[PDB]
RNA sequence: UGGUGGCGAUAGCGAAGAGGUCACACCCGUUCCCAUACCGAACACGGAAGUUAAGCUCUUCAGCGCCGAUGGUAGUCGGGGGUUUCCCCCUGUGAGAGUAGGACGCCGCCAA
RNA sequence: UAGGCCCAGGCGACUGUUUAGCAAAAACACAGGUCUCUGCGAAGCCGUAAGGCGAAGUAUAGGGGCUGACGCCUGCCCGGUGCUGGAAGGUUAAGAGGAGCGCUUAGCGUAAGCGAAGGUGCGAAUUGAAGCCCCAGUAAACGGCGGCCGUCGGUCCUAAGGUAGCGAAAUUCCUUGUCGGGUAAGUUCCGACCCGCACGAAAGGCGCAACGAUCUGGGCACUGUCUCAACGAGAGACUCGGUGAAAUUAUAGUACCUGUGAAGAUGCAGGUUACCCGCGACAGGACGGAAAGACCCCGUGGAGCUUUACUGCAGCCUGAUAUUGAAUGUUGGUUUGACCUUCUAACCCGCCGCCCUUAUCGGGCGGGGAGACAGUGUCAGGUGGGCAGUUUGACUGGGGCGGUCGCCUCCUAAAAGGUAACGGAGGCGCCCAAAGGUUCCCUCAGAAUGGUUGGAAAUCAUUCGCAGAGUGUAAAGGCACAAGGGAGCUUGACUGCGAGACCUACAAGUCGAGCAGGGACGAAAGUCGGGCUUAGUGAUCCGGUGGUUCCGCAUGGAAGGGCCAUCGCUCAACGGAUAAAAGCUACCCCGGGGAUAACAGGCUUAUCUCCCCCAAGAGUCCACAUCGACGGGGAGGUUUGGCACCUCGAUGUCGGCUCAUCGCAUCCUGGGGCUGUAGUCGGUCCCAAGGGUUGGGCUGUUCGCCCAUUAAAGCGGUA
RNA sequence: AAGCAGAAGAUGCGGAGCCGCAGCGAAAGCGAGUCUGAAUAGGGCGCAUGAGUACGUGGUCGUAGACCCGAAACCAGGUGAUCUACCCAUGUCCAGGGUGAAGUUCAGGUAACACUGAAUGGAGGCCCGAACCCACGCACGUUGAAAAGUGCGGGGAUGAGGUGUGGGUAGGGGUGAAAUGCCAAUCGAACCUGGAGAUAGCUGGUUCUCUCCGAAAUAGCUUUAGGGCUAGCCUCAAGGUAAGAGUCUUGGAGGUAGAGCACUGAUUGGACUAGGGGCCCGGGUUACCGAAUUCAGUCAAACUCCGAAUGCCAAUGACU
RNA sequence: UCAUAGGAUAUGAGAAGGCAGACCCGGGGAACUGAAACAUCUAAGUACCCGGAGGAAGAGAAAGCAAAUGCGAUUCCCUGA
RNA sequence: GGGGCCUUAGCUCAGGGGAGAGCGCCUGCUUUGCACGCAGGAGGCAGCGGUUCGAUCCCGCUAGGCUCCACCA
């Protein structure tokens, strides 16, 4: 889907604005390409961030909307990080 | 002007010409239908037949009659000579 | 009496009574045939100790239901007329409802 | 004879160009800006090609697109479509291929049948480019730039949500928006405001001096534009002489009132009026003349145009193959072909020199350059409104848009049957392998009682209980001796048929005893050719499958066909035009229509206007001085309308000017009643239509608002 | 028949061929039978109930322009740039007047410049305005003087100028400062000829008389609705022949009018009342609401316990 | 360089062009229309254009018709139909 | 006015067999800790009718809203 619903809903960025004023911003990336909110995302996506310095690498599993809580987390998981 | 529509009861089926056939004291031949209907409005008698359209005919030749059977309910029946 | 058929409940519903030695029933038990989605209630199998209570027949009645006139009226073919979203006149026809009243059965065949 | 001037605004920078013969412009062009293409045989364009423009030029040039001087600027989105580039992977042609499969047949064979080789037909794997799918970039490319909730925040979605600047605009429906200016008065104009229905940045945004036979508003001067006309001159008109047409025309000795009538009469009816013939003038009528209505509709009519309508074509790109051969390697399975490099002699040169030859053609020689490429031919794929041919339904209370298009049930339907409407209500495009057949069995729903969990409502026994239930499904008809509900056994949800009937334009559809064969259930009679009856489905052609004592082009086979059974279509616009199809026309055209629309007329009068009835209630009290609720009844034919009757071989349609005319439901004037009439002024009602019933601003306007007057500033009809 | 002979003839010859006599079946094939079928069954088609053939007249149909005239339009081949659009080559016309640029010089001015004032100079898609060209505004004319003009004014008027002569571009095209405008008084695709008597479910027209009979304007299906097909209605002829029709009588089906509430629905009022309140001590009252039940009452196209008149279908005979 | 191209000269009743708007042989090759629309199809290998002719042209002596104790070049007519 | 879409907790959403996922504003609590919370405001199928044992879920009628259309003389 797009990357600003899925951070969303998988309750990274709580925010839908965050998540696009991050992109924007250009902090973040996908598989080494730079990215935007509209950018699409699938399983297998292999994800980089920025908090800062925190630079985050992570993996996309799954993908859904109705995405309650706990839930939400099993949609991806973490790699690695750096600074 | 103005603009409208949207009647929606604009069909009915094809008309079934049920009813009698032939009359009483009519002369009939075998198998000669005698009262198309739907379910029972008349039943058979004697020398009279019904069908899988609940219909009437004559399983042999002679004159109609019509009876009933008792009280509310009618008949029709062959006789011959 | 019993069985078995026919006729639109004018046959029925309901209330009251009478009878069963024969007959019909109720009734006594399942070992067999057979059966009970459960089982001898029922169906089958056999029996006859006792019971006319029920069922079944015979009487009564008109409370319910049923049948049903005559007359009148509506309606109406046809003809004619009129102030004609309707009405009226004439020959003829003619209900329903409501009554009068009828009726708690008529006819047959077989067996003792 | 040779400028009228000024203030301000919009549009376009300007000078220029344009619809010869309606439109001079805000349109076109323009210089300038920007993007893109193109390395020279350019590119593009014309042409079948040669040959050419480009250009006797060479990226400071040429072509194309958009925008339009100048000044300040030209914001965000590359998600989609385009282009550009990439392109590991998937898919995809023709060609190559050539495992296998059929057919045939020598031979083997008692027969059945098998059957080598050859021929023939079909042919799988594999290979097979561009393109497409996919990934990036690009917006002075196509193009796009949002919503909700809350009192700036929160949220949904976006590819992104409109920056600056401007703004009731040439865009603003509401709207004459509000305010101010200007004016006595300003729907116009100007300046501001902005909740911008629906501005916006090269379809460019904002501003802008100069310019404009541009559009718009205001002002000075001037004027017969007007108040409100008057006079004069000249040419026609008029008379006389000379000459002398045309359009049109059924014949005509051609009156008006009302009425009728194809609904608007000269000619018809009734009544009124009118001596016969001409001249000059007017133009109300002859639905006048002219032009087979240009609007509307229809035509299985046409033409032009568009496109992500259909089918094709050109052109372009790509590949195979022939021209098109000599090598060195490379990898494959069997020598072979493929691939990369190289060479040259093919081919090519809008390169040079010489000769033909005084020749920028060509054509021979020599060189040179490129090179088995290109080019061309054949075949194939893709792209392809550049181009062509065509389609783009009907009904319809005009058309279009909407809705519907076949079948079943009921009502309408008028007691046989049948019977329409864009009349009223509902359903189908199935379901069950038991929900069928047969045999046997029994009878429902609800109510009252009692009774754990049990409860108002399960299940329970219980009496009442034609039937209130059920009947696969919608409804109607019908069924309780079951057609309803259970159980057992089964598959007749059979084959061949079918007297004779129903319905019917046809096509088709429906019922059917009974016969034969073989069965199922039942002891037997006997029932069973689907279901409780009625819907549950579609032609033909074309193909496909199976079977077949049919035919098989000399013969035997075969191919192929026929017969039988069967499958494939929402062909649903459901009797289906094709296997294959959407739109604009205001640049339009033809044939027809008043069979059909806009104006007017006509019928109606829902609506509109006006009048009236009851009278509660208001009116301090009091219904009726004046108002009059809920409700009711009429008139008129000025409104909006309904119907389509005349008119489509033409009935010109708003407003205004001139000219008037009629009605009265009277605005004034006149005469009266009542009064919640002291007077003056008034209200309301009655009789009265004789006469009169203003000038300006705004707007095309009618209407309306405003200013100032007036006795009053009437309502309507007359196409 | 062609054909030979025969005066363009009649005729003769010419029997190859055609129709019929036997049909049925898809066909093999069989045969007054045949096909289906398992069937000597039944059924279909046929025979038994037989007349065709050749020619002619007449009616109708089919194919050909097919009753006549009539399109807009389409295609092919040609003619046209003496008009007009654009271009090429060569010539030619633009009275007069005004403005006053650049540059140059001088003077002031400046370090120099810049800058400033005069003179000269003579530019300009510059100005005014005749010829010339164009056509905005009005009027007139509108069977005109004129198939686009005249009169009074108007715009441009040394530049994208006007104009002549000679040439070029030709229609599925050309040209176009673009309007879809022009291309010989025409142009959303020129003109002539031909295909071609295009087609026309459309309109108009269709010529002497008399007599007999005498409609329809409906159904169904239709890219069909103003057309067509079949049926219905008319006519003519040959047959059957007396069946047909009307009335009377008799019997039937049919559920409309009407009427009614027994069903389904709608509905009025009353009585009682489950129940629920409000009032007093689990009760005890209340007319506070009130289910069902009941009494009586009204109504229905899609509701009937009932049910006509008329009409419809038949039978018997009678009369006509 | 032979040599060739090319050039020069002489002979040729050569051939050119026309037609009769008809007949035929070929190369090119429409649309209207009909199909009740329409594209396959038809119209139609017509019209039209072009090139060749001759009085005729074209075809023509079997790599045939066919399927019998077989016919023997083409063409045309009637039939087949 | 016609057609289509929508009308579920304060907001956004899913879901013929019993309406439940997330989010937010205000208040209160709360605390050693790098915005890491909790409770209440409160969580209710626009309405009406019908079919079903049942309806948000099927059907129908009406209202509110959004978009499209409301043309030819």
């Amino acid at each position: 889907m797009r990357l600003d619903k899925f951070l969303k809903v998988s309750r990274l960025i709580k925010r839908r604005t965050l998540a696009k004023e991050v992109a924007d911003q250009g902090r973040i990336s996908i598989n080494g390409n730079q990215a935007k909110a509209s950018s699409d995302v699938k399983p297998g996506d292999e994800l980089t961030v920025r908090f800062g310095q925190k630079l985050v690498t992570v993996q996309v599993n799954e993908l859904k909307d109705t995405t309650k809580k706990e839930e939400a987390a099993n949609m991806y998981t973490i790699l690695k990080e750096e600074k | 002007k103005k603009g409208v529509g949207s009647t929606k009861n604009g069909r009915d089926s094809e008309a079934k010409r049920l009813g009698a056939k032939r009359a009483d004291g009519q002369f009939v031949t075998g198998g000669s239908i005698l009262y198309r209907q739907r379910g029972t409005k008349i039943y058979p008698g004697e020398n009279v037949g019904r069908g899988g359209d609940d219909t009437l005919f004559a399983k042999i030749d002679g004159t109609v009659k019509f009876e009933r059977f008792g009280r509310d309910r009618k008949k029709v029946s062959v006789y011959p000579v």
